[PDB]
RNA sequence: AUAAUAGUAAAGAUGAAAUAAUAAUAAUAAUUAUAAGACUAAUAUAUGUGAAAAUAUUAAUUAAAUAUUAACUGACAUUGAGGGAUUAAAACUAGAGUAGCGAAACGGAUUCGAUACCCGUGUAGUUCUAGUAGUAAACUAUGAAUACAAUUAUUUAUAAUAUAUAUAUAAAUAAUAAAUGAAAAUGAAAGUAUUCCACCUGAAGAGUACGUUAGCAAUAAUGAAACUCAAAACAAUAGACG
């Protein structure tokens, strides 16, 4: 999917930190849109590794299976995990 | 095995592969057609 | 994906060394932005001579000019990158490397890590 | 959370410290003792 | 206890370093603290360590590292020569002074810096030293010079009037063997340890 | 389980080869058990229960906080240059466990091989397990426990 | 159970902070950074027009 | 190497040859050894203090017993792999004997390194015999070094007239200097003195040391001069 | 290897010599300039990494990998007949490639002889791509797993210490104690124990024959008996010998 980022981010997030950091220097555009979309790319998906696609679909996956939101190393979890991988 | 046991082994392998090739021809006959 | 570049330009014009560099820069820097990449830094080094007399595709080089390029991009973007390096005659040594962003996202250029500054924000300080 | 966390831990404490007042605390409220205290902190937090 | 007795004991009060008993760099002061025995003692081997002392060292200080090592030796050098170049810069008498101007350390978390002098001298500077000749304004000391002079067991820089050449050019590099008298002027002691004495070539 | 009890007794019996005084065994109930028995036989010294670094010396109750930290401490025992408990084979082992009658055991306490087990020997004792409680085997013989012969300390 | 639930939270709270906070440095550094053709040129000029910091050791 | 039965079962040995007869006469030794028995109890013996310390060896800390929060405010809910991990070696490897003392002496001889150059005795005089009261520094049998401010620095830090180390520890370097100042007063107007009254040193320190300087010269010399010909033939 | 330059009579080889696509058609050596394959100097210790075969010029991609914490699962584990997959070098079947090396072959020496050791031409082969095959002193001649036992010295990593100290852990490597052992010696295993698998039961005949299965084939696995001996083998000892 078309906006989707690795290292643990989440693009609708990201933008929102954006904004507080924006309204922070405020009170202490076509640059700031440049610079965002520089970040963007570095954080996104299809610039990184397959590794951090892996991770995202284990914990996906980690995600849906667990019985309660804890849950790693249920072997209905653990399975699911293995399967990403294999 | 000791060097000098192998030997007798080794020599008894040169043997059986001199039969071989000695017994080619022979063994080609007997294989094709039975 | 920070990839780490090391070019060695031709320098064919006595008086004026570095517009052949420069344009390569250039180019290569344009690719890699419209191939969704993005160049953080391009460190030039100076017009130092080659340890040997080295040779290109009918050509000898004893002087180049050097430089550096930082940039991010996809693997197959920086692969590709690679390989019009290698086909271009204005340049002697090509030399792509990664710089691993495991643990950090700021990475400077080999360079400046080597001299102290490990992140781009030390440099700008 | 980890007030909460404190704050259970702190109240036994001070229950094991003072016997004359644990058994007090026990009637006001209404080994197994000390279990009986713990589940009483436990529903006040 | 046992354990107490053992903390307070002379082996315990001495503290324990594994710095080269061979140095040949720069030293600038001690090194090691250095062990005396009696002569009774020597004569049977016993400086108060774990083992005797080879029979071969006769005489009664030493400088050591390891009470017992893995080769089953002790590691030690049969050499004081510190307490005797800090004797000779006692008699000397010239009284170490901070040339920055600050407060003596020895009047009014941890610092490893060396506190004023390193307790080469606790002499004051306001003194003067009279004897039958009279007040002694001038300290008189022989030293050699190498090349910088050798004055007591210091090295020291030198200033003169006039080089002097028929001493000097006569024997250009075995001047060393002429012993020459000295003034001292003043003796200064930088961070590093080193006594960074002056003196002054008399003829 | 019986594993378990076959490594015990090689401890025991490394530590009595070296001459240690103290010795950590697993905290289990079985183990226990056969640690009680040696005790009042007159094997081990001591027996206390312990953690993982140590025995303890006050009172300290187990949970499953502490449970994979708990340990069983035993001392051992020497005289005259010699150790106590010298040896620590078992008989019932994981592969072939063994479970005599009481007619069995009596005759190896009267000097008779039976199922290939040298019979009990002058100053040897023999443990055996009947209904989860470790017992001597005169002990079971007179109480009449069909059981499982455990182990054999000498 | 209730502590436990605390440590799980917890570190993943602290490693979200850090992203956060790798993130702002990100923010910060990229003025430096290049997307943009204008951009890139200027940064060419800045290289090798100046005749300025060539990194060369002696 | 194994454990000798035959040096300590000497008196079992004997009594087996007497009762034999092989032996006609005791040995003179044989009652002795009977009234006083070997020991042959040769054991690794555990121990549970550090003697120096006095920490506890054999404990472990618990779970439950570390109820509050950690560094990096993780509660312990679980054993670590050190909590698991059957720590024996430790009841019975000897103790490393730990003094709060050392670190000050080491200290002192850092910030004095000629101190080191006054030279110490270890041929110790009877321990028992001593009795300091470091109200003061100055003992009688004792001398005066680093380690008798040292002493004085554990005295306060007791007494808590310094509740705080570092300031019981300058202190006693105070109370030190002043003494060392006071020696070397002495002994300089002592020289004074012996000047004055007509005194006569044959062999003053540096004189000494510039004499033991010229032999070493001298060998230095002969030898350069037969290195310099060898070199230039 | 080819070509050019200038230059002069030997060059190359060996124990010493010759034969040869060596050289008075102008070489060899030298300096240049093209091409071609195949190899990877130091670092290097195969340290380490890999299930084992293996694996050290550089880079990138994808895969797998360590430790400690936190949380979760709740014995889900061990071993593993049959089975499966990978498996050096040589060999084979295709299609490229072929510098150097080099079975065979031919020639020169050596030698009484020399189907050799040395030298020269040098084909298969060695190289790549796609396969076949499944053996080696495939060796640590030592199956895997777990619990345990006395020391020292080295590194390596981890934690604390008030970044550089002396400490606690592990891990490996090297000396040993005990123990075991026919001894050599093994040393956290060849020790103390428990579990599971493989395999051995005198030497010859024989890993041969017959049979079967598999392979393009060479072959691989499976694997007898008759006949004949009181032999046959290992560790160590003291000699003699080189
Ligand atoms: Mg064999
Ligand atoms: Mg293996
Ligand atoms: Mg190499
Ligand atoms: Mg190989
Ligand atoms: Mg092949
Ligand atoms: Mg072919
Ligand atoms: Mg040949
Ligand atoms: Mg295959
Ligand atoms: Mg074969
Ligand atoms: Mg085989
Ligand atoms: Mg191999
Ligand atoms: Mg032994
Ligand atoms: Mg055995
Ligand atoms: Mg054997
Ligand atoms: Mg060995
Ligand atoms: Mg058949
Ligand atoms: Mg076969």
């Amino acid at each position: 999917e078309p906006l989707v980022l690795s290292k643990g981010y989440n693009i609708e997030e990201v933008d929102k930190f954006l904004a507080a950091i924006e309204s922070a220097k405020r009170e202490r555009i076509e640059k700031l849109e440049d610079r965002r979309e520089a970040i963007l790319r570095i954080l996104s998906m299809r610039n990184s590794e397959n590794k951090n696609a892996i991770k995202m679909a284990v914990e996906l996956a980690r995600k849906e299976f667990e019985r309660f939101p804890g849950d790693t190393g249920s072997s209905e979890v653990q399975a699911a995990c293995m399967t990403v991988r294999i | 095995d000791s060097v000098m046991r192998k030997r007798k082994k080794k020599m008894k392998k040169h043997k059986l592969r001199k039969r071989r090739k000695r017994e080619k021809a022979e063994r080609r006959k007997l294989s094709q057609g039975r | 994906m920070l990839y780490e570049l090391i070019g060695l330009v031709r320098i064919t014009n006595s008086n004026a060394p570095k517009l052949e560099a420069k344009e390569l820069s250039s180019t290569i820097g344009k690719l890699i932005i419209q191939n969704r990449g993005v160049v953080r830094d391009i460190v030039p080094m100076g017009i130092r001579y080659l340890p040997k007399i080295m040779k290109k595709d009918q050509e000898k080089h004893f002087r180049a000019y050097h430089f550096l390029m930082l940039f991010d991009s996809s693997a197959a973007v920086q692969s590709e990158i690679l390989r019009t390096l290698k086909k271009d005659p204005r340049v002697i040594r090509s030399s792509i490397v990664k710089v691993d962003l495991d643990k950090q996202l700021d990475r400077a250029s080999s360079l400046h890590r080597s001299l102290g500054k490990k992140s781009i924000l030390e440099l700008v300080n | 959370q980890r007030s909460l966390i404190d704050r259970i831990q702190t109240r036994l404490s001070e229950l094991l410290s003072n016997d004359l007042k644990c058994d007090q605390f026990l009637k006001d409220h209404g080994n197994i003792k000390k279990n009986l205290l713990r589940k009483h902190v436990m529903m006040d937090m | 206890t046992l354990a107490e007795l053992l903390g307070r004991s002379r082996i315990a009060q001495v503290a324990n370093n594994h710095k080269p008993l061979t140095y040949t760099g720069k030293k600038f002061h001690p090194t090691h603290q250095i062990i005396e025995t009696k002569p009774s003692t020597l004569y049977r081997q016993e400086w108060g360590l774990k083992s005797a002392i080879p029979s071969k060292i006769k005489s009664r200080y030493l400088v050591y590292n390891d009470l017992d090592t893995l080769e089953r030796i002790t590691t030690f050098e049969p050499r004081g020569g510190t307490q005797w170049n800090r004797l000779r810069f006692q008699e000397m008498g010239v009284p170490i002074v901070s040339n920055i101007g600050r407060q003596n350390p020895f009047f009014k978390k941890f610092n490893t810096e060396i506190i004023g002098t390193g307790g080469l001298s606790y002499s004051l500077p306001g003194k003067l030293k009279n004897s039958p000749n009279g007040v002694i304004q001038r300290t008189v000391v022989p030293g050699r010079i190498l090349n910088l002079a050798a004055i007591g067991g210091f090295v020291a820089d030198v200033v003169f009037f006039q080089s002097p050449p028929s001493s000097f050019n006569s024997m250009g590099d075995f001047i060393r063997m002429k012993t020459f008298l000295f003034e001292i002027l003043e003796a200064s002691m930088e961070k590093n340890g080193s006594v960074s004495m002056h003196a002054r070539l008399l003829e | 389980s019986l594993v378990k009890l076959a490594n015990t007794c090689a401890h025991l019996q490394n530590c009595s080869k070296v001459r240690v005084a103290l010795t950590s065994i697993p905290y289990t109930k079985l183990q226990l058990q056969f640690a009680y028995n040696l005790y009042q036989q007159g094997f081990l010294s001591s027996l206390q229960k312990g953690s993982t670094m140590g025995p303890d010396k006050d009172f300290v109750e187990v949970t499953p906080d502490n449970i994979s930290t708990r340990r069983l401490w035993v001392g051992l025992k020497y005289r005259d240059n010699k150790p106590v408990l010298s040896s620590c084979k078992l008989i019932s082992k994981p592969n072939s466990r063994i479970h005599l009658p009481m007619e069995d055991m009596k005759k190896l306490c009267s000097g008779v091989t039976i199922r290939n087990i040298k019979p009990l020997q002058p100053g040897e004792l023999i443990l055996v397990r009947a209904h989860n409680n470790i017992m001597d085997i005169n002990e079971a013989i007179s109480k009449k426990l069909d059981g499982e012969v455990l182990c054999r300390v000498k | 159970k209730l502590k436990r639930n605390y440590n799980r939270s917890l570190l993943n709270f602290q490693a979200h902070k850090k992203k956060l906070n790798e993130l702002l440095n990100l923010y910060h550094v990229a003025n430096e950074f290049i997307v943009t053709e204008s951009q890139l040129l200027k940064k060419i000029d800045k290289v090798f027009n100046d005749e300025t910091e060539e990194f060369t050791d002696a | 190497m194994k454990i000798q039965t035959n040096a300590v079962n000497v008196l079992q040995r004997t009594s087996a040859y007497l009762k034999s007869g092989l032996l006609k006469e005791t040995p003179a030794w044989y009652n002795v050894v009977a009234s006083i028995p070997p020991s042959t109890k040769f054991t690794r013996e555990p121990r549970f203090k550090n003697p120096s310390n006095g920490h506890i060896i054999g404990k472990l800390v618990d779970v439950t017993e570390q109820p509050h929060a950690n560094n990096k405010g993780l509660y312990k809910t679980r054993p670590n792999s050190s909590d698991k991990r059957v720590g024996v070696k430790r009841l019975y490897r000897p103790p490393k004997l730990t003094y709060v003392e050392d670190r000050l002496r080491s200290l002192f001889y850092k910030q004095h390194p000629w101190e080191l150059s006054r030279p110490k005795i270890l041929v110790e005089n009877e321990i028992g015999d001593e009795n300091y009261d470091w109200s003061h520094m100055l003992q009688i049998g004792r001398p005066l070094d680093g380690e008798s401010v040292i002493q004085r620095t554990m005295y306060l830090i007791k007494t808590k007239q310094y509740g705080d180390m570092v300031e019981a520890y300058d202190h006693a370097r105070y109370e030190f200097y002043a003494l060392r100042m006071q020696e070397e007063t002495e002994q300089q107007v002592a020289l004074e003195e012996a000047e004055m009254f007509g005194s006569l040193f044959g062999v003053s320190a540096i004189e000494h040391g510039i004499q033991k300087e010229q032999e070493v010269l001298d060998v230095w010399e002969k030898k350069v001069v037969e290195e310099t010909e060898l070199m230039a033939a």
